[PDB]
């Protein structure tokens, strides 16, 4: 793109907080885990995706990341280390600091009430300066941070603070599982990145990565935000023109949000502009699932397709990333290919179909009869065999032109006939 | 020297025996250097370094990669050479910040259009289209002069030839059709006839372009181009 | 190796091709100005047949002219 002549000088030097280290030396399947090598960097700390991992396969490598956070609550970190039976003798600095925060707080908490009480701007803005200073120090006063950014988000340096603060809030309130407060930053961060301060390529790209995470936890059916992320900026597989960015799930969850909520007539716009472009060419070399999902599909394979599609669904059910719609993908991954395979077909067996997807032929029959009920194919079952038949040759296209080509001219000659 | 002897003759090959010796001189400008370190403006010598490796062809680029990779010697005395085409990405990236010193568009833009020719032969076809379609240089090189435009037209034809070498006939046709829109390829090499129709009427400018064209052994073959 | 020819022409252009151009130019100078029946006598036909044999013995490029 036109920004990418600029991105090509900077060569992937993004403003990460954790400095490239992760839960390293992993055992199990990698394109699932590799997302915590781009998130847990561009998206700062991503600690719910540490707690998720142990439940499928035990680690003690979540522990070094679990030492190093304070805005969730300081002492929750101070326990997980003790639980791993670690001497960590010199924890004398967070008890020093986070205590003396209560002494500092009794000023701002007093000033805060008295100002919003009076309705007096000056006493509220000097508070907002004292209080936007403070609410990055500890987040356990969650109601105080919530009350702070409620009335005024315009602080003494406006957009600079507001961005790192609404981002620090969108980050911390997902870690509190305060999804309603994170849904407040869903409104406010997406405007703050669009009304941009400087548009420097080091931050412009990172701000477009931050557009993922408010859609991602699925407490209140947020994936409808597919319709937002296609309108807010132009279409891209990754919203970063630096190809060194890689999210697998952004396209899997886009594929879920297209099919499971809207009509399949809407999916070949994606198959062009999001499944073939220059970023996605690098992506097609790498991810197994999302490759099988579309490359096998668009080639109109059926044999390797509906087998390796059915194989993806073993790796899908291994997902402990929080979503509501993991199974409506498993549903539609069988539906969508079947319609397209049978589209030009002669005669498919319900029995061959049922051997493949590991269902009984009765299920496959009522499934096919429901695909025909839904009128996604015009077909008819050879009931004796348990085979299903499409057979439109549709000869004689001549008549399609013949009515209108005269009905046009007979009513359009009326124009020149008038005067 | 190399522009001014007949290429169809023995003397041309006898004068190519110096093309290693110019590299043996400029490669010495690394171990013995005092200017301000390596990063003030001396970095010119390692644009001059790549100007003898940017073209080097598919067979030669695989001499350490497919011709026996494990058979050659492996000391620090050898590894300075065995870095090979990795020096051709080290010298793509490290000093862009220092070349940003020059406001001259007609020098600033030129480097990327040599650099893509590295990836196109020394690696995968995608990594050439990558650095091209990041950069959007066509409207800028139409503001730049003919000796920069040589690199745009030279590199764009390889993005089509590599598409055919991968078998993607559509994107091969998309890239090659621009150059093949007219019988201009001999004048894009800088070697056109003073007359070949009833049109040709310039003569003051022709001797400027005969001084400003590429040497023989860096020509890609035209029968090959037309077959591809 | 992308554009370099095998060495046989490379030695024959050094030592032979001026002489094949001299034979072409020698046959081309007399059977135009002098030798042909644009006049009325000395028959050229012993010589006129040999230039085609020369195209086969040496280089085909002269036949078109």
């Amino acid at each position: 793109y036109d920004l990418t002549t600029r991105i090509a000088h900077f060569l992937d030097r993004h403003l990460v907080f954790p400095l490239l280290e992760f839960l390293s030396v992993k055992e199990i399947y990698n394109e699932k885990e590799l997302l915590q090598g781009k998130l847990d960097l561009l998206s700062d700390t991503n600690m719910v995706d540490f707690a998720m991992d142990v439940y499928k396969n035990l680690y003690s490598d979540d522990i070094p990341h679990a030492l190093r956070e304070k805005r969730t609550t300081v002492v929750a970190q101070l326990k997980q280390l003790q639980a791993e039976t670690e001497p960590i003798v010199k924890m004398f600095e967070d008890p020093e600091t986070t205590r003396q925060m209560q002494s500092t707080r009794d000023g701002r908490m007093l000033f805060d009430y008295l100002a919003d009480k009076h309705g007096f701007r000056q006493e509220y803005l000097d508070t907002l300066y004292r209080y936007a200073k403070f609410q990055y120090e500890c987040g356990n006063y969650s109601g105080a941070a919530e009350y702070l950014y409620f009335f005024r988000v315009l602080v003494p340096a406006t957009d600079r603070n507001a961005l790192s603060s609404l981002w620090g809030k969108l980050a911390s309130e997902i870690l509190m599982q305060n999804w309603d407060a994170a849904m407040e930053d869903l409104t406010r961060l997406k405007e703050t990145i669009d009304n941009n301060s400087v548009s420097s390529p080091l931050q412009s790209l990172q701000q477009r990565t931050w557009l993922i995470h408010w859609s991602l936890f699925v407490f209140f059916n947020h994936p409808k935000g597919r319709d937002n992320i296609i309108d807010l900026f132009l279409y891209q597989p990754q919203y970063l023109n630096a190809i060194q960015t890689m999210c697998p799930h952004i396209l899997r969850y886009l594929t879920t949000a297209v099919i499971t909520n809207k009509d399949v007539r809407k999916r070949r716009q994606v198959l062009k502009d999001l499944v073939k472009v220059i970023q996605q060419e690098s992506y097609t070399y790498k991810d197994p699932i999302t490759e099988f999902v579309e490359c096998l599909y668009v080639n109109f394979d059926f044999d390797g397709a509906q087998k390796k599609l059915r194989e993806c669904e073993s790796v899908l059910v291994n997902d402990f990333f929080l979503v509501a719609c993991l199974e409506d993908f498993i549903e539609n991954a069988r539906l969508f290919i079947f319609e397209t395979f049978c589209r030009i077909h002669q005669c498919i067996s319900i029995n061959m179909l049922a051997d493949k997807l590991n269902m009984t032929p009765e299920e496959a029959e009522r499934w096919i009869v429901n695909l025909i009920r839904n009128a996604r194919l015009d077909a008819k079952i050879d009931s004796k065999l348990g085979h299903v038949v499409m057979g439109n040759n549709a000869v004689s296209p001549y008549q399609q032109v013949i009515e209108k080509t005269k009905s046009l001219s007979f009513r359009s000659q009326m124009l020149a006939m008038n005067i | 020297i190399m522009q001014n002897t007949d290429p169809h003759s023995q003397e041309y090959v006898e004068h190519l025996k110096d093309e290693a010796q110019v590299c043996a001189i400029i490669e010495r400008v690394q171990r013995y250097l005092e200017e301000k370190g390596t990063t003030e403006e001396i970095c010119r010598v390692y644009l001059r370094r790549i100007l003898h490796t940017y073209y080097k062809f598919d067979y030669k680029a695989h001499q350490r990669q497919l011709t026996p990779p494990e058979g050659s010697s492996k000391s620090e005395q050898d590894q300075a050479e065995n870095e090979g085409e990795d020096s051709a990405v080290l010298m793509e990236r490290l000093c862009k910040y220092i070349y940003a010193k020059d406001r001259t568009d007609r020098i600033r833009t030129c480097a990327i259009l040599c650099h893509i020719y590295h990836h196109a032969l020394h690696s995968r076809w995608y990594q050439a289209r990558d650095l091209m379609l990041m950069s959007h240089l066509q409207d800028n090189i139409q503001h730049a002069d003919p000796p920069v435009q040589i690199l745009y037209n030279r590199t764009m034809v390889q993005l089509g030839i590599c598409a055919f070498r991968q078998g993607l006939t559509k994107d091969a046709h998309n890239a090659l059709l621009d150059i093949q829109s007219s019988g201009r390829a001999k004048e894009l090499l800088g070697q056109g006839l003073l007359l070949r129709s009833l049109q040709e009427r310039n003569q003051e400018q022709e001797k400027v372009e005969r001084r400003r064209q590429v040497p023989f052994h860096l020509h890609i073959n035209l029968e090959l181009l037309e077959c591809v | 190796a992308v554009s370099g020819e095998d060495t046989q022409d490379r030695t024959d252009r050094l030592l032979l091709t001026p002489w094949v151009k001299f034979l072409w130019e020698s046959y081309r100078q007399c059977l135009d100005l002098l030798r042909n029946n644009s006049r009325v006598e000395r028959l050229y036909h012993d010589i006129a047949q040999q230039a085609f044999k020369f195209c086969l013995q040496y280089t085909r490029k002269a036949e078109f002219r």
